[PDB]
């Protein structure tokens, strides 16, 4: 059981005790995702408005 | 009205338990995947303990202790006994065993090898034959207590129930699974006292019905032949061994401060030598029961393990 | 001095954010009007508390925080609340209508229309920073905004602030505390999308806090205020090292370095002790040994699970109050011989300890009693995978029948994302198993 | 600010709509003149959801009154709270619909529909953020059934992203006006399946049975039936109208109550249906009782997909939670196991008038298929002989349109049975 890296100050202190040794998508890609979903909403709504028009 | 589910159809013991629950009119069986239950008779493998105790307004109980597999596996038991200070290598009531992979204790086993008969499992006097077969290699008790007449071998099965409060209950009725063939220290039928083996490879049922001798007969035998009782010569050691194993693993498996509760029925197997010393062979996490003892024991389970948590509207020895 | 920006998303994030900054002000001696008598350097400075607070010429100490919600009702209570003078109006961002417990609505539909505004307001705070460390993101798993918009935000933050660390405080859904039936969906969806963008995430199960408030505080039905003030104490204990003088976890990077060996497995388990009722007139002060032992009790964990049947990768002990290193070691030595503490073989069986002499601050009139010493243990255990398993199972039950799926598809999301997110969670559970379980 | 635009169409729709406004105006402390005289600010906190604020701090219902004959709307205007409604929101014709869906939907109704949409448009423009629409009507008549569903279709065309909510009164031979009611109801259900997000199924057979068997009324009138509907509508909209723990609107409700788009037909319930206060266990027991249901379906003949419950009054929140969990745990077989925690409860501290406490039930149960089966049998019995069809073909309809409506409702029934065996 060893205590290492003991640092002290006015606010308190810290240390480490050892007990045993061991044995991204770009902005463009995000925009496409958001726009692809938006266009899928637009298509679904257009189908609704078409269905209502009929 | 309490609710329960069944997730182990192959369970002989808990098939009777569920039957008794229904015969009270206060328990109702649910579908196997219904989460709104009070009691779970779970499966032997990969039981989802992680999903227990998260349903609002439900006290949940399960018929298995998570982590009890450490005691109920061949290699795990050997490792547990050696590495636990409360058991240690000087255990004295557990035969000299070594874990061998086909860690590990291969050199250490050979150092002790050099009566030199051992047995591999997961029987030979030559270490070369044992290793080439491969698991754990345990010292074979070459001097077992032999019943007369017959000059035959036996083992002792004890049923132990541990409730949610971690009370250790020993069933009064144990059983001796005896060999129907005479012992020969020079064919592994008179060496193995398993019921499935005796009912097949053996003179089966010659001396007692189905090679099962119960405590009252065995006690009377000890009094007539050795002028002693079962309690003194054997049960004291059995009760000691059971308590040693279960207390050792208690802080690892106890559900005292858990969001769910656990109980479990255990099957301890013992061997007795000619010096009337009791040796622990193994521990069964999902044991079966004797046919004539199903009625009493299963009712005992409902009474102390189930109804203690879910009260409705002793056959056990407390250790 | 290096700054940290806090981001609160959705109702849960905002209301918890309220509880935290209330506590922060009490700890640093900052009055609701923004004034801080302790600070002698007027209108500037690079003290430890400046990491969370900027300063104006009038001596006002302004939180480096942004509040975002897709509906105004929750944030409106901040604009007219006790700390209405504390925040700049720009920091408080609200939309018209919410995501309606729908991840897809918060992420795709509404998120697209407001994401640039949020990033711009965040950029405002970033320009005031001489050396921004990164971000602290507070949100729920279950809310449409908390799950949907947060994941989108985390993606864009990785783009605009690539070198910056991002920490999460996530609210795990519990039927005991006002959940919706679709919250398991939102939880898996947001965890999948946010996973590669979060360096370290602290999950808080509402079930755990609910039970702690019932058990320890004797509150039959805890309100959000009761829950959040308890959560704020844990959050404070975790972020105290960033706001005060010290040598442990002084920057956001240290959290990953000390707690997260494998990037995907970045969900440390938090455990706090002691939690004492303020109504309790007579109570004995617990010792260092007692509060440290309580860190290994499942009943004191932020997420209900069993660490006995898992393996540790890292462990950090954060003490506050009358605590000396001698008593800590005497406690640790004792605990090892009683508890089941199994570390992974490729890690040092040890503890990183941090101690702040100032005892935990409590809100006047609150439910929490003042204690002379308390501890928060941050341990990366594979046992926390139980929470993933529970959550994934509830996902599987509904998704097998495609229940509620049409709501998400109707918002422009593809059904494939459901399976993609679930497969990622399946892989995550497997990672925990390979690290924690033996054959 | 989550405003709702209310629409009431036809005789039944206007008579129940009027009663609804009388009840909630009282709960919000609004007098027949539209002036507030309450005692709590909790009454005014979410008043904007159903009321517009006038010049001199008067509150005017965001309600539109529609009919093809002036009779019922003359009664409403001369009613107790008749002066509270905006005069320009009275839209009516002179011809009537003669209990004919075709006249409401295709001929007489088509002439009046644009005038209604003008008022709808005007009310929507005065909303900070329109939450959705609410319609009260019957399915057995002509105006509420025919023109009502035409309105819904027209509204969805102009406001495709807004929630549509209906309180729809289902006809029954026990409380019948004409024999063509199954024709009108079947044609309407077809519309409701496609164009509503939430439909509360109010069965006149159930309303009658409750009045007769439970309330001990030997000769129930429409007024007695409407008292139950008015009380149910108040409880259903409680979390919309009053401040509380629950931060949710109509869309959040629809998202969590509707697992599959077509299956959005709810069984409403109410308790108690006296000066003796009810204990929480009693409220919970009665609320789940079939005799307190208003769809005339046996919940034990099916399974609950989702359940919402609203308790009103000052009571133990722990006891409420315990009793609700109790019912689920004691009857787990009547709740689908593939939707975890599918029963949610909300509590409002403010009780309705005349009760210290009450409970409102909203169930999405597969047992509702019994309601549609009943209508379908009555439909088929006449349609197989083309009985009374000339009333419809004389208005331009063809037999094919009846066959399609029948097919779609039988499909609806099969889909309910599909998830009852899941
Ligand atoms: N601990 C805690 N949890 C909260 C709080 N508010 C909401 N939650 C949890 O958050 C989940 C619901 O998500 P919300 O944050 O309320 O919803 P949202 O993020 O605003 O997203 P929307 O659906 O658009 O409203 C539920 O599981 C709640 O238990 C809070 O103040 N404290
Ligand atoms: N070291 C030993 N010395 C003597 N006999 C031994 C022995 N080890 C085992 N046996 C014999 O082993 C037989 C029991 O089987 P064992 O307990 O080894 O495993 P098993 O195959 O029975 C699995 P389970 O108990 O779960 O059914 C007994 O009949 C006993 O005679
Ligand atoms: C606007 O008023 C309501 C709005 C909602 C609900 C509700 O019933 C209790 C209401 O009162 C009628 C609601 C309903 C059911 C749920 O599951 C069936 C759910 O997950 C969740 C809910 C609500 N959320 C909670 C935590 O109760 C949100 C939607
Ligand atoms: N509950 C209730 N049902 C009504 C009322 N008035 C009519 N009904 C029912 O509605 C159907 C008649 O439709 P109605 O609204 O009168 O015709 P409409 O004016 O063309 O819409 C019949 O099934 C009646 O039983 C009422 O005031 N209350
Ligand atoms: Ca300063
Ligand atoms: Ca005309
Ligand atoms: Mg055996
Ligand atoms: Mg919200
Ligand atoms: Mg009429």
């Amino acid at each position: 059981m060893e205590v290492i890296e003991l640092n002290k100050c006015t606010s308190g202190q810290s240390f480490e005790v050892i007990l045993k040794p061991p044995s991204d998508p770009s902005l463009e890609e995000i925009q496409k995702k958001l726009e692809a979903a938006e266009e899928r909403r637009k298509y679904q709504e257009a189908e609704l408005l078409k269905h209502l028009a009929e | 009205m309490y609710t329960f589910v069944v997730r182990d159809e192959n369970s002989s013991v808990y098939a009777e338990v569920s039957r008794l629950l229904l015969a009270t009119g206060q328990w109702k069986r649910l579908r196997k995947d219904n989460p709104r239950f009070n009691l779970m008779l779970g499966e032997r493998n990969r039981l989802p303990f992680g999903r227990l105790g998260h349903e609002p307004g439900l006290v949940q109980l399960v018929n298995y202790y998570r982590g009890a597999d450490k005691l109920c596996r061949k290699a795990s038991l050997v490792k547990l006994i050696k590495t636990s200070p409360e058991l240690s290598e000087s255990c004295t009531w557990f035969p000299e065993s070594y874990v061998i992979y086909p860690t590990d204790e291969r050199e250490v086993f050979l150092a002790a090898y050099n009566g030199n008969v051992w047995i591999a499992k997961s029987i030979s006097s030559e270490a070369s034959e044992l290793l080439d077969f491969i698991h754990v290699i345990q010292k074979y008790l070459e001097k077992p207590l032999l019943l007369e007449p017959g000059h035959r071998k036996f083992d002792i099965r004890s049923w132990v129930l541990v409730d949610h409060l971690y009370n250790i209950y020993l069933y009064r009725e144990g059983v001796l699974r005896t060999s129907s063939e005479p012992y020969n220290s020079a064919d592994k039928t008179c060496h193995l006292t398993n019921h499935c083996i005796q009912k097949e490879y053996s003179n089966y049922g010659r001396y007692e019905e189905g090679n099962e001798m119960f405590f009252e007969e065995f006690n009377q035998y000890l009094m007539d032949a050795l002028n002693t009782t079962l309690e003194n010569s054997i049960l004291l050691q059995i009760k000691h061994i059971i308590r040693s194993c279960l207390m050792c693993i208690e802080p690892a498996i106890s559900t005292k401060h858990l969001h769910y509760q656990s109980f479990q029925l255990f099957g301890f197997d013992f061997m007795v030598d000619e010096e009337l010393k009791v040796w622990l062979i193994e521990v069964n996490g999902a044991p079966a029961c004797a046919q004539k003892l199903y009625a009493e024991l299963c009712q005992g389970i409902v009474d102390v393990a189930i109804s203690s948590v879910f009260p409705l509207a002793s056959i056990f020895i407390k250790l | 001095m290096r700054e940290c920006i806090s981001i609160h998303v959705g109702q849960a994030g905002v209301q918890i954010g309220n509880a935290c900054w209330e506590l922060y002000c009490l700890e640093h001696g900052i009055q609701p009007d923004g004034q801080m008598p302790s600070d002698k350097t007027i209108g500037g400075g690079d003290d430890s508390f400046n990491t969370f607070f900027s300063e104006t010429g009038a001596g006002k100490h302004v939180p480096r925080a942004v509040f975002v919600d897709l509906e105004p009702t929750v944030i409106d209570e901040v604009r007219t609340g006790t700390y209405r003078q504390l925040f700049h109006p720009e920091q408080l961002i609200t939309g018209k209508e919410d995501a309606a417990n729908n991840y897809a609505r918060g992420h795709y539909t509404i998120g697209k229309e407001i994401i640039d505004l949020v990033l711009d307001r965040i950029r405002k705070l970033a320009d005031q920073c001489t050396g921004l460390q990164g971000f602290l993101v507070f949100h729920s798993f279950g809310g449409g905004t908390g799950s949907g918009f947060t994941s989108l935000l985390m993606e864009r933050l990785s783009v605009d602030y690539g070198k910056k660390s991002k920490l999460e405080f996530s609210i795990y859904p519990a039927p005991q505390v006002s959940t919706a039936v679709v919250e398991p969906y939102n939880s898996i969806l947001t965890t999948h999308t946010t996973l590669e963008h979060s360096d370290c995430a602290f999950m808080v199960d509402n079930e755990a806090i609910y039970d702690i408030c019932r058990r320890n505080l004797d509150i039959e039905r805890p309100t959000y205020t009761n829950l959040n003030r308890l959560i704020s104490q844990i959050v404070s204990s975790i972020t105290a090292s960033l706001r005060f003088d010290g040598a442990l976890n002084v920057d956001l990077t240290e959290f990953q370095t000390n707690l997260v060996p494998y990037p995907r497995i970045h969900f440390p388990l938090a455990t706090y002790a002691p939690v004492i009722s303020a109504e309790k007139a007579y109570h004995e002060q617990l010792s260092v040994a007692e509060i440290t032992n309580a860190c290994f009790e499942p009943a004191n964990q932020m997420v209900k699970c069993d660490p006995r049947h898992g393996k540790y990768m890292a462990c950090c002990l954060l003490y506050r109050g009358d605590v000396v290193p001698k008593d800590v070691n005497a406690a640790i030595a004792t605990i090892k011989t009683k508890r089941s503490i199994q570390f992974v073989d490729w890690c040092p069986t040890g503890f990183k300890v941090g101690i702040n002499y100032q005892p935990p601050t409590v809100v006047p009139g609150g439910d929490l009693a003042k204690v002379q010493r308390a501890v928060c243990m941050l341990s990366n255990t594979t046992a926390i995978a139980e929470a993933w398993a529970r959550l994934d199972h509830k996902f599987d039950l509904m998704y097998a029948k495609r229940a509620f799926v049409h709501w998400y598809v109707g918002e422009g999301m593809e059904e494939g994302e459901f399976s993609e997110a679930r497969e990622d969670m399946a892989a995550l559970e497997k990672d925990y198993e390979e690290v924690g379980v033996d054959s | 600010m989550r405003e709702i635009v209310h629409i009431q169409a036809g005789q039944c729709g206007n008579q129940i709509g009027a009663k609804f406004w009388e009840v909630i105006s009282d709960e919000h402390g609004i007098d027949p003149t539209g002036s507030y005289h309450g005692d709590s600010d909790l009454q005014l906190e979410r008043i904007n959801v159903y009321y517009n604020e006038a010049t001199g701090n008067k509150y005017v219902p965001r309600a539109i009154l529609v009919d093809l004959e002036p009779g019922t709307m003359d009664s409403v205007r001369s009613g107790p709270f008749g002066q509270i409604f905006r005069p320009d929101n009275f839209v009516f014709g002179q011809s009537g619909a003669g209990n004919n869906w075709a006249k409401g939907h295709y001929t007489e109704g088509a002439e009046l529909v644009d005038s209604v949409l003008d008022v709808v448009r005007k009310e929507s423009e005065s909303c900070d953020c329109l939450q959705g629409f609410q319609l009260t009507h019957s399915l057995g008549g002509g105006t509420g059934s025919g023109m009502g569903t035409l309105l819904i279709s027209k509204i969805r065309e102009e406001y495709p992203d807004r929630i549509m909510n209906t309180f729809s009164v289902m006809p029954s031979p026990k409380v019948s006006d004409t024999v063509v009611e199954p024709y009108n109801a079947t044609l309407s259900v077809h519309q409701l399946v496609e164009n509503t997000d939430e439909t509360y199924c109010i069965d006149n057979e159930a309303l009658y049975d409750i009045c007769f068997r439970t309330l001990k009324l030997t000769t129930p009138t429409y007024g007695d039936l409407n008292h139950l509907v008015s009380a149910t509508m108040s409880g259903v909209t409680t979390c919309l109208r009053f401040p509380g723990q629950l931060n949710a609107d109509l869309r959040k409700l629809a998202v969590n109550m509707v697992p599959f788009p077509r299956l959005h037909f709810f069984m409403p319930g109410f308790a108690p249906l006296q000066y003796r206060a009810l204990t929480v266990p009693e409220l919970t027991q009665q609320m789940f009782d079939s005799k307190n249901m208003m769809a005339a379906c046996d919940p034990r003949h099916g399974r609950y997909l989702t359940v919402a419950a609203i308790f009103r009054g000052r009571m133990s929140m722990k006891e409420v939670d315990e009793q609700m969990l109790n019912v689920q745990n004691k009857n787990s077989s009547y709740f689908v196991e593939w939707i975890p925690n599918n029963v949610k409860t909300a509590v409002c501290d403010i009780p309705p008038r005349g009760l210290k406490m009450s409970a409102t039930f909203i169930g999405n149960s597969t047992a509702i298929q019994e309601l549609f089966k009943r209508i379908s049998e009555q439909f088929t019995a006449m349609f197989r002989r083309k009985a009374f069809l000339h009333w419809y073909t004389g208005e331009g309809m063809d037999e094919m349109e009846f066959t399609e409506a029948e097919s779609n409702m039988n499909d609806l029934v099969s889909e309910y049975q599909q998830y009852q065996d899941a």
